[PDB]
DNA sequence: ATCGATCGATCGATTTTTTTTTTTTT
DNA sequence: TCGATCGATCGAT
């Protein structure tokens, strides 16, 4: 046709006419970017469409099926023409959309939203597994033994190799194309409810390129399109025809983004190596760690480290060693510490929702024998399974039922679970990171008087814990003036890094680079651990074990990761040993200088 | 068979259908042995062969045939992204001579095919000439392709009278010391004699292990290693005192699914007999002295049995 | 329930609504519908014909979902919006009077007489917070706790039995009226839809409004230990039935404690006058306890309050300010975007330093957070932005009343 | 003598539910 | 035992 040809032709004169990012427009190269990796999930910007040709908003809703099909033909006739070798792997394409100027909450859509462009979100619940489908109409003639030929509706023409005969037929289990399939149950978040009632829900279908992407209990973003089951048995009716509803999936965005994620600017991506090789920027960990609270540099830098690290270093056959680490700050009820942690949750890739008083650690509907009675009888074991290679947020350690804080005592080093008490004995890894900022016994805080006296956390656990910190406070007028000025200024927001980047710096650092160690001075750690244990025997000396001297060299690797050095010299090792001198002096007596006098020669 | 390359369950999709493959997984359990046959004297059409109406077909099963049928199973391996998930699994199919070829709880190589039975229609797979695994000896658990060479090397190792003090340093190529602790973590595997007699006394065959101590001495790695090195399983606490009298929603009966069962020639290791309370210690009070695991719940008294040993870690207060 | 007979069951009716009628009904409401009963397209063993056994049904196409309606704030005059504060003609006066503080204090408690110190404070709770424009640092909070303790029945409860009827969205009751389902919804373990449904409660039914309690002391330490976090980091979570439960409460509170022995014998510290767990007694930023004594003048004044409770003509005292104008002025006073540019904003450092010069003989800056919010509220009361240095001094006085009230 | 409507002999298609034993939490 | 299928048949045209 004349006009009804122009759609693909405008896509053709789009993907090499519209430009952003100072030349070499993305879709000139995004498509080959994706044909390299054998993905077949090209994605479109709507805002770019509004920037180039705003015509494609009214022409769409009258049948967006045909819009998407006329899209995919263009990707085919581009790619398989320009990469003719490609026609081996998949030989099929479709496109995606991720820019819509509207988020339609649930319980808001009706018959007016029929068969047209949508955006909606919510939460997953139980649904089916993974199954394939059909794709094409082909039969096998049974009178004359031929095949009828290739052709929610049946076709069955009389034309066929059997003298256009043989109304009868039979079917093979091959030579016809198939299609993966899966279902979902979309429920709305229990935050944005009508405050205390049942929720509403719809079902959704997603298709073959989109499977093993979702999961039970997840955050969500989908364009989708509104379906219409064409007949749920129209007949003598109820007080309602038995009609139903689905949305069909075009494109998802997940909100957690637990992978290496963001697409790349042409020049504003090497901002890493615009500054990251200068010396002073070790302490630029802190200038965007949490510009919140005047003092407290040490503990926040320590968190900044423990958020930065990860390594498996699995030797031959033995085990998985360790790459995620225990922290704590069992200080005092008042120090602004709660607030330290929320920056981690809103900044880091992967984490979890909990306070103290979780389950009994048995878990919400964990043990359940497997039948299709009671509608599949949901299974889970806690939450560490649900955030691996992420972090756990906990507070009020000293305020939990002991027999759950018991149960959490396996992940820490072994990083694994193992269960029974059903019809099953399946097993599973728990690889993630712990952090807690709880409160002790006794009101506020003792003086520099010892720790094991100061809170009822037993011996065979706080050994599994390694890196300690304590927010000790006492009264000086000067710093009280200083921080008061800081706070009042902090409520003068009326009307050196941003958070924009260290997210990406840590993704680059934790994913790609995989550092090591070399023989440098590693005998001296022996003397220092020996001084540690010999000068600390019975005072507060129970938590002097081998993981916290795993930690030192591992933290050195984390330091050089913060440099992307990929190896390291004495500098970061001395820094780690310095930090531990610091903390382990902090949590000992009013005679706070024992290791000080014992250590000025190293310092 | 072949040696091409193994795959993973997460790529079994529509394109890999009616087509040969190779994978590597792990097993949980599989069915019994009902039947299936080839011919006798699917649609069985209309004609008869005064009238004889509309499909009067009498099977002559004196003249029918008979082959086997077993329905094997497969779960994935623990290192192919179950991290943000749990492991899925699959059910299978086996035909004529390969029942009693795989007991559950083993590592497999597999040669199979992904084909259907009836557009949401169903999956399944069968064997197209199974073989097995060599995770060291991935499948060497019941049969023998060991050769006189292997028996020779073995028994030539046996008379070598510097093998036991050699084997007290075998488990840890990374840990120091702790040798008298270790001289009988290896004998626990070997087992002694299960000597029954003309009277009742089926006396206790295997042995059993204990340890409790302050952390910081490498308990966990050692027990994980004893799991690693013939067949065994591991949990620790939180799991049972009951056994599995559930009900298949098909037919509504009281079947017995049955996992000290799964160490009847293997063994078992656990940590935390401590931090699992007493509602599930009494069934295991019993099992490990007589091995006649009894059942008396509903109208069944099938006191089956299982020969298992046991290993115990612990944590004492303070 | 407007037709409550005896005998038979609550006979159920089927009933239908059209499109624009949809989703403006809700659970818990009494109605006025249409009456358009219809022919509805086993055990009915009557005679059968043809040239069939029906049941009963019904539809209706009109709604008056009354007894669940307030309407927010829209003198017919000019204003920011249509009717949000069209009473400028008088609100101009209600924002410029100099005795307005006391005229407001005595404008809601004419049927009451006691102390005159929480009649000047508790407007605090209904009054605004901050609502400022900042970055993604964190939540910044607007409203704050209050507490009451007292001797047996000096009208501890009539303060609040009415306050629920005073402002909207803020329904009150106790939680020991029910299970521990005050915080969480009813924990269910039988199959109706998917065997575990806990997405509600009763405390969280007060979002952007208050839901106070009575008998604050005798309640189990599960809801209460959950309160230990739920009031500041105003985001609550659970396990054992939670689809990684992420809720949000937002709101203030009012306490209803009762001493240990039911007396105020000053033989022990306050923290031992109640002898509970401690850290909670800071985030409650003002207590203002009511005391009992034995003096006849007060009690005769009370009885002569009852002299004008039932003398059916003029059974109360005259007043100066009516309630509706008060409430509308209050609900106008929030939407202002306050401002801070004042030397008190520069010079609160010495006020706090002096506060802790007195405390140089519990402690610190939770109270400070309160302080600047108490006073930014008392300047909201001045129908004005642009913080001033006097609301400071009043707030400082209230602070010191609270602490020296706590002092032995 | 051509053709549509009605009759009637010919064909194939439907018929499984109430207790129990473990399990998490008050 | 119920239903449409299909083929035959009887007046109109
Ligand atoms: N030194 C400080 N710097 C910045 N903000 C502070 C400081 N002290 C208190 N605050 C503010 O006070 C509020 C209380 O936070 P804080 O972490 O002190 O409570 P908390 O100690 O966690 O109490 P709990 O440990 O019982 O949860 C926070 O909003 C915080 O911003
Ligand atoms: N004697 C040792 N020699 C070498 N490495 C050791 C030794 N003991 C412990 N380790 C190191 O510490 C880890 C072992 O700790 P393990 O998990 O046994 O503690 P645990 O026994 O589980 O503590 P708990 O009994 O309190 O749980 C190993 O990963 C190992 O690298
Ligand atoms: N100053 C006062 N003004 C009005 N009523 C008062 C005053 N002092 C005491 N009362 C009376 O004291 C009673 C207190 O009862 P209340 O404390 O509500 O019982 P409970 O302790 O069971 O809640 C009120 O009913 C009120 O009549």
């Amino acid at each position: 046709l004349g006009p009804r040809t122009e759609i693909a032709n405008r896509f053709q004169s789009f993907l090499r006419t519209f430009v952003d990012e100072r030349g070499a427009y993305t879709y000139r190269d995004r498509i080959r970017r994706m044909c390299e990796q054998n993905m077949s999930s090209f994605v479109v910007s709507y805002t770019d469409l509004a920037n180039k040709e705003h015509v494609l908003a009214y022409f769409l809703p009258e049948a967006p099926f045909q819009m998407l099909e006329i899209f995919d033909k263009v990707a085919k006739d581009m790619v398989l023409s320009i990469f003719p070798t490609y026609e081996r792997v998949t030989t099929e394409i479709h496109v995606r959309i991720s820019e819509l100027p509207l988020i339609e909450e649930l319980r808001t859509f009706r018959k007016l939203h029929l068969n047209q462009l949508v955006r909606t979100l919510g939460v997953v619940t139980a649904t089916t597994g993974v199954l394939p489908q059909l794709s094409v109409i082909k039969y096998d003639c049974v009178k004359c033994g031929y095949v009828l030929g290739p052709f929610n509706t049946e076709i069955k023409p009389g034309s066929c190799p059997e003298c256009q005969s043989t109304g009868p037929f039979s079917i093979n289990m091959e030579q016809t194309l198939y299609r993966n399939y899966q279902k979902i149950t979309l429920q709305e978040s229990p935050g944005r409810i009508p405050a205390g009632r049942i929720p509403r829900s719809k079902d959704v279908i997603l298709l073959a390129d989109l499977c093993d992407q979702c999961k039970p209990g997840d955050e969500l973003e989908v364009t989708g399109i509104y379906t219409n089951n064409y007949d749920g048995s129209l007949n003598t009716d109820q007080g309602f025809p038995v009609f139903a509803t689905v949305i069909i999936a075009n494109h998802v965005v997940v909100k957690d983004s637990k992978q290496v994620v963001q697409s790349l600017t042409d020049e504003d991506i090497a901002t890493i190596q615009k500054l990251s090789k200068d010396p002073r920027i070790v302490e630029r960990v802190v200038a965007s760690m949490a510009p919140s609270i005047y003092g407290h540099d040490y503990i926040k830098r320590a968190l900044a480290l423990a958020l930065f690290g990860g390594e498996s270093k699995n030797p031959g056959e033995k085990h998985k060693v360790r790459g995620d680490i225990n922290l704590l700050i069992c200080g005092d009820p008042g120090t602004a510490k709660s607030q330290f942690l929320k920056y981690t949750e809103k900044v880091a890739p992967r984490a979890v929702f909990t306070t103290g008083q979780g389950a009994s650690a048995v878990g919400l509907t964990a043990y359940v024998r497997r039948n299709p009675v009671s509608r599949e009888w949901t299974l889970e074991a806690g939450a560490l399974v649900l955030a691996d290679q992420g972090v756990c947020l906990i507070d009020e350690f000293d305020k939990m039922n002991d027999q759950d804080r018991t149960s959490i005592h396996e992940a820490m080093e072994q990083q694994s679970i193992s269960i029974s008490k059903a019809g099953i004995v399946t097993s599973l890894q728990a690889r993630c990171t712990v952090i807690a900022a709880a409160n002790p016994i006794g009101g506020r805080y003792d003086p520099s008087m010892t720790f094991s006296e100061n809170v009822n956390l037993s011996e065979p656990i706080l050994s599994r814990f390694d890196v300690l910190c304590v927010v000790k406070d006492e009264f000086d007028p000067m710093q009280d003036q200083q921080l008061a000025k800081f706070v009042v200024h902090s409520h003068m927001k009326h009307h050196e890094i941003p958070q924009d980047l260290l997210r990406q710096y840590i993704v680059y650092a934790k994913e790609n680079i995989r550092p090591k160690l070399t023989n440098i001075d590693e005998d001296k750690i022996a003397k220092m651990y020996a001084q540690l244990r010999q000068e600390s025997f019975a005072t507060g000396s129970l938590p002097i074990t081998v993981r916290h001297i795993e930690s030192v060299i591992r933290m050195s690797e984390a330091h050089a990761r913060m440099h992307l050095r990929e190896n390291v010299m004495e500098a970061d090792v001395s820094m780690a040993i310095r930090m531990m001198l610091e903390s382990f002096i902090e949590a000992q007596k009013f005679s706070v200088m024992k290791k000080m006098r014992s250590t000025f020669q190293k310092y | 068979s072949s040696n091409a390359n193994p795959t993973n369950i997460r790529q079994l999709k529509s394109d890999c259908v009616s087509k040969l493959v190779k994978i590597a997984g792990i097993i949980v359990a599989a069915s019994g042995i009902s039947a299936k046959a080839t011919r006798m004297s699917y649609a069985l059409p209309r004609k008869c062969n005064p009238k004889c109406p509309l499909d009067p077909f009498f099977i002559m099963p004196d003249k029918c045939k008979c082959v086997d049928f077993q329905t094997l199973k497969l779960q994935e391996l623990p290192d192919f992204v179950p991290q943000g998930e749990i492991p899925r699994h699959l059910q299978l199919f086996c035909d004529r001579s390969l029942c009693e070829r795989v007991v559950p709880g083993n590592r497999v190589l597999i040669q199979g095919i992904y084909s259907i039975r009836k557009g949401v229609r169903a999956p399944y797979m069968r064997v197209v000439g199974i073989t097995v695994d060599s995770e060291g000896a991935g499948a060497i658990s019941r049969y023998s392709n060991i050769t006189s060479d292997e028996e020779e090397h073995f028994r030539r190792m046996a008379a070598s009278g510097d093998i036991y003090e050699r084997l007290s340093q075998s488990l840890a190529p990374s840990i120091f010391g702790s040798r008298d602790i270790k001289k009988a973590i290896t004998c626990m595997l070997f087992g002694g004699s299960r000597k029954r007699l003309p009277d009742g006394l089926c006396r206790r065959g295997d042995i059993n292990v204990l340890l409790l101590g302050d952390p910081g001495t490498a308990k966990s790695q050692l027990l994980k290693f004893v799991e690693k090195v013939p067949i065994a399983v591991y949990t620790s606490g939180k799991g049972g005192l009951t056994a599995s009298v559930m009900k298949d929603p098909q037919t509504r009966n009281f079947v017995m699914e049955g996992a000290m069962v799964l160490a009847d020639g293997g063994v078992v290791c656990i940590d935390e007999f401590d931090k699992m309370r007493e509602d599930d210690r009494v069934a295991i009070h019993e099992a490990m002295e007589q091995q006649t695991i009894s059942i008396a719940k509903a109208g069944i008294t099938t006191t089956l049995n299982s020969r298992c040993s046991v290993l115990a870690a612990a944590n004492s207060i303070f | 329930q407007a037709e409550l007979p005896r005998g038979c069951i609550p006979r159920a009716v089927e009933i239908i609504l059209r499109s624009e009628l949809v989703e403006t009904v809700q659970a818990g409401d009494r109605y006025d519908f249409t009456g358009t009963l219809i022919v509805v397209p086993l055990a009915g063993v009557g005679t059968r014909a043809e040239n069939l056994n029906y049941r009963m049904a019904f539809l209706a196409c009109s709604v008056q979902a009354t007894t669940a309606r307030f309407g927010g704030t829209d003198t017919a005059e000019d204003m920011k919006k249509q009717m949000t504060d069209a009473e400028w003609h008088k609100i101009y006066e209600m924002s410029k009077d100099r005795n307005l503080y006391q005229n407001l204090i005595s404008s809601l408690f004419p049927s009451i007489y006691g102390n005159d110190e929480v009649k000047r404070g508790i407007l605090l709770q209904q009054f605004g917070g901050v609502a400022k424009t900042t970055t993604e640092k964190t939540s910044l909070r607007g409203d704050i706790n209050v507490c009451i303790v007292g001797d047996p029945s000096t009208a501890k409860s009539q303060f609040l039995k009415q306050v629920s009827d005073f402002s909207p969205r803020a329904i009150y009751t106790s939680g020991k009226a029910s299970s521990a389902a005050g915080l969480t919804a009813a924990v269910v373990r039988d199959e109706e839809s998917f065997d575990f449904v806990i997405e509600a409660g009763a405390l969280m039914l007060a979002d952007n409004g208050i839901c106070c309690i009575d008998e604050f002391d005798k309640m189990d330490q599960r809801d209460q230990v959950a309160i230990h976090e739920a009031m500041e980091q105003q985001t609550i979570s659970i396990a054992r039935a939670g689809v990684r439960a992420t809720l949000n409460a937002r709101t203030s509170i009012l306490a209803a404690a009762n001493p240990i022995n039911g007396r105020y014998d000053r033989s022990k510290s306050l923290q031992q006058n109640i002898q509970l767990s401690a850290p909670i007694m800071s985030r409650f930023d003002l207590f203002f306890i009511l005391v009992d004594e034995c003096n006849e003048v007060v009690d005769y004044a009370i009885a002569r309050k009852i002299v004008d409770l039932h003398s059916n003509i003029e059974e109360s005292v005259e007043r100066a300010y009516t309630r509706e104008e008060v409430l509308r002025y209050v609900t106008f006073a929030r939407q202002f975007k306050p401002v801070i540019s004042q030397e008190a904003g520069h010079m609160l450092v010495e006020n706090y330093g002096h506060l802790r010069q007195r405390d140089t003989g519990r402690i610190t800056v939770r109270q400070l957070e309160s302080m600047i919010r108490l006073s930014e509220a008392m300047a909201k009361l001045e129908c004005s932005n642009r913080v001033l240095e006097r609301h400071v001094k009043e707030a400082f006085r209230l602070l010191n009343k609270s602490i020296i009230r706590v002092e032995q």
